[PDB]
RNA sequence: GACCAGGCG
DNA sequence: AACTACTTCC
DNA sequence: GGAAGTAGTTACGCCTGGTC
């Protein structure tokens, strides 16, 4: 399964808005972090949850 | 919450109108002498308020709170929509005067149903079926379901119903439809008839076209401002309502007091007229309503229509907030990806940042700055929505009350997505997300690898640069728009962020044939280029004091994969024979032995071996707006960030060769030795020569047409020839005579910057100057200027400037280059409105067309397109220049992968 | 003796079959409005016994791909 | 001497032959027969196409990109039209 | 607020 | 103004 | 088929001032 890039987009901006409303961050990231760089930090290592659905 | 999933559009009821309204305007007057609005006038707080202090009696809501609210006006006698009035016309003429059937046989109606039934996706295919119906009804005379006599019904502008019927005895009369009348025959129709006329049996009803009450938009929709001399400013709309207030009540007086029905006509047609200029006041056929000044007043049509319109002004485009503008400024030390934001932008534009478990000492620490430091904020809001300014005596307090779940809108800090735009916005990117990096001056800072996309060139250019507000913007910006990606143009599959002059010029400064360096040199351009290493290779030659020097080939080396390998003849081929030596070499084995290339190596033939330099010089083929091999290959087989990586070191190192290495340009390299001189002579003078003996056979008839055009063309043709071929003789003489070490020629040659055009017109003949691609004809009778004599066809007396730029032009000459210099700069603004023009319809029309899942382009409607986009799936911009697959590259790399 | 099947511009047509016309909706999920459509005034329906509401496949000789199937329904 | 690729030329051409007859790229081709109201509306003549649409009780179902701008709805191309689904319980590592 | 004029890329 | 395209009288 | 009429458009920003 390779994301495209509107799907990875989608994910990142869906994953730093809900780390913005207090989501607790599923790995460790360095303080002074902003959320939408803790959401790319979450999708380079690979932990997703977001799936995205396919026709 | 809900979401609109469609709009259907119809044509308001009268009863609608009437319980839609909040009020019934009567008074044609808008506020009172003290200053309030006048109850049962156009300003009613009824209909919403606008001026502060004042309360909405329908709503209860300040100004700038209630929304609006609509009001209506019970008009005496019913008026003609003028949108509606065609409309009205082919309904009239398609259907029975009497009993309102469509006039047509119900074998006819049937078929039509069915044919109506069909095809009613597309409105082309409705709308001819329509208009088949219109002609068959009006050409009809009898009604066939009542036998009755339909009198044709002619139309002239808006809202003149004039059918004709025959008064007496073979004499006929033209009788004037007043809109009762017409409404009542709207009224008849019935509903089963209104498909075949295209109207909507339930949205929409003819008679409703007749409007006997019009609606009143509310205040909020037609503000009135106080100007500062006291005075009130109304709108456009209040003054045309006004208008009609005083009109309908006029009338409604002579009516129920009763008057002659000319005077009551004459105020019936003055209240249509005003209602018509009411709605549409550029409707064809009207008088315009003129302001007191003496201007047209601007109406509902004009508030929509246009592109100072609603749609394209306000709904379209529109203007945001959180932008910045200012003059952008050149700087080399940021990466492509990178913009400099003067202090003052970053303070005043704010990034609303929610508090988190992690940023929270970051945003204590920015609140606690405050908006006067540059790494401050300013303003918090907390969870409740409740909104406050930092300021003294609130930085401390809200630095302790920041908790978790606050909003802080703090300070741009580097590392910021932004966009930044240069916007005449031509392809996508016109507009790419830059990472914010402050810088303290007050100019906005671009990477020079950066121009070409956006065509900016440091002459007092400006850019917009829009802070994203919401995560999700952010993470689309920074995921689909950042300047990493869009390297390869999409428009033909090749690089347009690449060097463009100085790095292209210091690329062959660098790798050119015989250019050495010092170690002190080496050192400080790996380090400026932000090269990694900790150890210098091998050097390549000794000084005569033993000093090591370093090859510009090996330098340039140090920065590329230790995988690539690629060869390819570059601009700087001058003699093909040592480049068919060369890859006659490479083909024996494709890995020739090291050695045996650099005994062969050619500056015109570039060849990289395992990310070695063996052969050939930096041109615009290396890198450029177009055609850049290395880059291409980079961005293609190793990634993005590797190839923007690559980019930002070599640019930093030519810059830094051509800064320290020394380029400049001056009067000498336009300068040509005494035989290059006389033989550009010479070539002008047989050109001459040749134009005379052509001008001399056409005189006596002895010249003979030739095919496609006449004897006075074939002979423009043959002069406009004989100039163009002098002029590329004497350019080659400069050529061949000028050399590749001066320093205009070098640019030139690698593309860098300037044609062999403009060489030639530098240091040799200007050549022959023209307008629409014909020699210079304008000014006097049989000649251009008085100082020639009349008739003259020669050289010179047309436009041809024998005369360099370097040597000077005579006041004749000047004169041509103007008119030629007049025409290019003519040409300018008119292409570039047509290609506007044309851009904006071909992006109107192809806007929603998209790839599915399934690979298929399809309409919005569902309608396939292409059954695969491009006919093969492959993205213009992921292509290899246009092609599905590089296959000899990839033979090539995986043997070399292999063998190797 | 001239066909307009022999010019270069022209590519080869064909009327798909009953079955094959349902395996070609089935495989886009879309209805015959769905598909591009070609009059059945056109020369190249007229040089073959197509009808209104009958598929074509045309061979389109691709410069990208080779070969491209596209699809077209006749109309009146 | 100016390169562009020739798909982009492929899906101009494919568009303007879409309906069995060669017909423009403006407001009497291809713009015109757009089934949205707004988005006809919004190019060129504005007043003609929306009283038309009031004639005919057209319906705009808002399925292009240009009436999703106008109104302030997400558009469907690109982002717009990825769905996402998730699996509530989340476990930090 | 819209009209005009002049510029800038 | 200068282009197109309809429309519409002829 | 004319032969006129009629209508519909004619790049994108930005800045300054001056008058209503
Ligand atoms: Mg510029
Ligand atoms: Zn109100
Ligand atoms: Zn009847």
């Amino acid at each position: 399964f390779k994301y495209t890039r509107f799907e990875k987009a989608r994910i990142i901006g869906a994953r730093a808005l809900q780390i913005s409303m207090g989501a607790p961050v599923l790995i460790d990231v360095p303080p002074g972090i902003t959320p939408l760089e803790a959401a790319i930090l979450e999708f380079e290592k690979g932990v997703i949850p977001i799936t995205v659905i396919r026709p | 919450k809900k979401v609109i999933g469609s709009i259907e559009f119809g044509i308001l009821s009268p009863q609608e109108i009437r319980k839609m309204s909040a009020v019934e305007v009567t008074v044609p007057d808008t506020y009172d002498d003290d200053g309030y609005p006048i109850e049962g006038g156009v300003m009613d707080k009824r209909m919403g308020v606008i001026d502060p202090g004042l309360r909405c009696e329908t709503c209860g809501g300040r100004a700038g709170e209630c929304p609006g609210h609509f009001g209506h006006i019970e008009l005496a006698r019913p008026v003609i929509h003028v949108g509606f009035a065609k409309t009205i016309y082919r309904i009239l003429e398609s259907t029975c005067r009497e009993c309102g059937r469509i006039k047509l046989t119900d074998e006819e109606i049937e078929e039509y149903m069915k044919k109506i039934e069909l095809a009613r996706n597309r409105r082309s295919e409705f709308n001819e079926i329509i208009k088949e119906i219109h002609k068959k009804a009006k050409e009809r005379m009898v009604c066939p379901h009542c036998g009755a006599p339909q009198y044709p019904i002619k139309f002239e502008k808006p809202t003149i119903y004039w059918e004709i019927r025959k008064d007496e005895q073979g004499n006929e009369y033209r009788h004037r439809l007043m809109p009762t009348e017409v409404r009542d025959w709207l009224e008849k129709i019935p509903d089963k008839d209104l498909p075949l006329l295209g109207l909507d049996p339930e949205k929409s009803r003819p008679e409703w076209m007749v409007l006997t009450v019009l609606p009143v938009p509310p205040v909020t929709a037609r503000p009135s401002i106080t100007l500062e001399t006291g005075i009130r400013a109304e709108d456009d709309l209040t003054h045309k309502l006004v208008d009609i207030i005083r009109i309908n009540n006029r009338l409604k007086q002579n009516i129920e007091a009763g008057a002659p029905q000319l005077i009551i006509e004459d105020l019936w047609d003055l209240l249509q007229y005003h209602v018509t200029t009411y709605i549409n006041n550029e409707a064809p056929g009207v008088p315009p309503a003129k302001h007191k000044s003496g201007r047209p007043l601007k109406t509902l049509a004009q508030r929509l229509k246009g592109k100072e319109g609603r749609f394209r002004g306000n709904l379209s485009g529109k203007r945001v907030n959180f932008s910045a503008r200012t003059v952008i400024s050149p700087d080399p030390m940021i990466s492509i990806n990178e913009v400099g934001v003067p202090v003052e932008v970053a303070m005043e534009l704010t990034v609303p940042e929610k508090v988190t478990e992690f940023n929270i000492e970051r945003l204590r620490k920015m609140v606690l700055n405050g908006p006067d430091k540059y790494p401050g904020a300013n303003y918090v809001i907390d969870p409740e929505g409740r909104r406050r300014r930092i300021m003294d005596s609130n930085k401390e307090t809200l630095a302790n009350q920041l908790d978790i779940g606050w909003t802080v809108e703090r300070h741009l800090m580097d590392g910021d997505i932004v966009l930044f735009n240069r916007q005449p916005s031509l392809h996508r990117m016109s507009i790419m997300a830059h990472r914010v990096r402050v810088m303290p001056y007050r100019t906005f800072r671009l990477n020079l690898a950066v121009c070409p996309p956006y065509n900016a060139d440091f002459d007092g250019d400006e850019m917009n640069l829009h802070v994203p507000q919401t995560e999700e913007a952010q993470a689309e910006a920074r995921i689909l728009m950042e300047v990493q990606n869009h390297i390869i143009s999409p428009r033909y599959g090749g690089p347009i962020i690449g060097g463009i002059q100085d790095h292209i010029s210091g690329g062959y400064l660098l790798t050119r044939e015989g250019a050495y360096f010092t170690r002190d040199e080496v050192e400080q351009m790996l380090m400026f280029a932000g090269v990694d290493i900790t150890e210098l290779p091998e050097p390549d030659k000794y000084d005569e004091n033993g000093n090591p020097l370093w090859s510009g080939k090996t330098i340039f080396s140090l920065l590329l994969p230790e995988d690539l390998t690629v060869w390819y003849r570059n601009k700087l081929c001058d003699e093909p024979e040592r480049c068919e030596a060369l890859e006659k070499l490479i083909e024996e084995k494709l890995m020739p032995d090291p050695e045996e290339v650099r005994k062969l190596a050619y500056d015109g033939f570039v060849y990289i071996q395992n990310g070695k330099l063996l052969s050939g010089a930096i041109d615009k083929k290396a890198y450029g707006r177009e055609d850049g091999i290395i880059l291409d290959l980079i961005v293609r087989e190793y990634g993005v960030e590797r190839a923007r990586q690559f980019l930002d070191q070599v640019t930093k190192l030519t810059i830094w060769v051509i800064t320290h290495k020394g380029f400049t340009t001056g009067i000498d390299d336009e300068d040509l030795p005494e035989e290059a001189r006389d033989r550009i002579r010479e070539i002008i003078r047989e050109a001459e020569e040749r134009v005379n003996k052509l001008i001399e056979a056409y005189k006596r008839g002895e010249l003979e047409p030739l095919p496609g055009k006449s004897l006075e063309d074939t002979l423009e043709s043959l002069i406009m020839a004989v100039l163009a071929e002098a002029r590329d003789n004497a350019g080659a003489v400069a050529e061949k005579y000028l050399g590749m070490d001066n320093h205009t020629v070098i640019m030139a040659k690698t593309g860098a910057r300037g044609k062999i055009l403009n060489i030639t017109q530098m240091a040799a003949l200007l050549g022959q100057q023209s307008i629409r691609g014909k020699r210079l004809y304008r000014g006097f009778r049989g000649r251009v200027l008085s100082h020639f004599k009349p008739g003259d066809l020669g050289a010179r007396a047309k436009g041809f400037v024998v005369n360099s730029y370097k040597s000077g032009l005579t006041p004749q000459e000047y004169f041509f280059h103007a008119m030629g210099g007049r025409e290019g700069l003519v040409d300018t603004a008119v292409r570039t409105a047509q290609s506007g023009y044309m851009q904006r319809r071909l992006i109107n029309a192809l806007q929603d067309l998209k790839v599915e899942y399934d690979g298929t382009v399809r309409s919005p409607e569902g309608i396939i397109v292409q059954f695969k986009y491009g006919e093969d799936g492959v993205d213009p911009m992921k292509s290899w220049r246009g092609k599905t697959v590089d296959v000899d590259r990839i033979i090539v790399r995986t043997l070399l992968k292999m063998r190797g | 003796e001239f066909s307009i099947f022999d010019h270069v511009l022209v590519p080869e047509h064909r009327v798909l079959s009953e079955e094959e016309k349902k395996a070609l909706l089935e495989k886009y999920k879309i209805t015959l409005a769905q598909l591009p459509q070609i009059k059945a005034s056109d020369p190249a329906v007229k040089a073959l016994g197509a009808k209104p509401g009958d598929v074509i496949e045309i061979k389109r000789k691709s410069p990208t791909a080779g070969v491209y199937y596209y699809y077209r329904v006749v109309v009146e | 001497g100016l390169e562009v690729d020739i798909r982009h030329i492929m899906l101009v051409a494919d568009m303007m032959t879409l309906d069995g007859i060669v017909r423009p790229i403006g407001r009497h081709g291809v713009v015109g027969e757009k089934s949205s109201v707004l988005a006809r509306a919004a190019f060129e003549i504005t007043v003609q196409h929306l009283f038309e649409a009031a004639e005919k009780g057209e319906v705009d179902n808002l399925n292009g990109v240009i009436e999703n701008v106008l109104i302030g709805q997400p558009v469907p191309v690109g982002t717009g039209m990825v769905k996402l689904t998730m699996k509530l319980p989340l476990r930090p590592q």
